[PDB]
């Protein structure tokens, strides 16, 4: 309903991967059969946390 | 929309030499019909490398 998004895994690291793609479609008529309908993608970049000691 | 099949970028036959990817089609609503099709795809090469004293 609102096209906010989240995450669903913890299995995150940027020391191996520091960016994803998704993508996304938003619709009409409630998403329905002759829901018209429009097709985007979106990219996720991570950012660090100290996690690596020196 | 139209089926054109591109590569966005150059690649090098120093690095490379063949590639497989899989053609698909999809309904808008979310389902796949028919069979894929296989491609096969190689680099070509020319001398481009240059020699270097060792």
């Amino acid at each position: 309903t609102t096209g906010v998004i989240t995450t669903t895994s913890s299995q995150l690291d940027r020391e191996l991967i520091d960016k994803y793609q998704l993508k996304i479609k938003v619709q009409d008529m409630d998403g329905q059969y002759f829901g018209l309908q429009t097709t985007s993608t979106c990219i996720i970049n991570i950012d660090d946390v100290n996690d690596h000691l020196p | 929309d139209t089926g054109n099949l591109y590569c966005t970028r150059p690649v090098d036959r120093e690095q490379y030499e063949s590639f497989e990817i899989i053609a698909f089609a999809t309904t808008p609503d979310g389902y796949t019909p028919e069979l894929p099709l296989p491609l096969i795809i190689k680099i070509e090469d020319e001398n481009d490398n240059y020699p270097i004293f060792t």
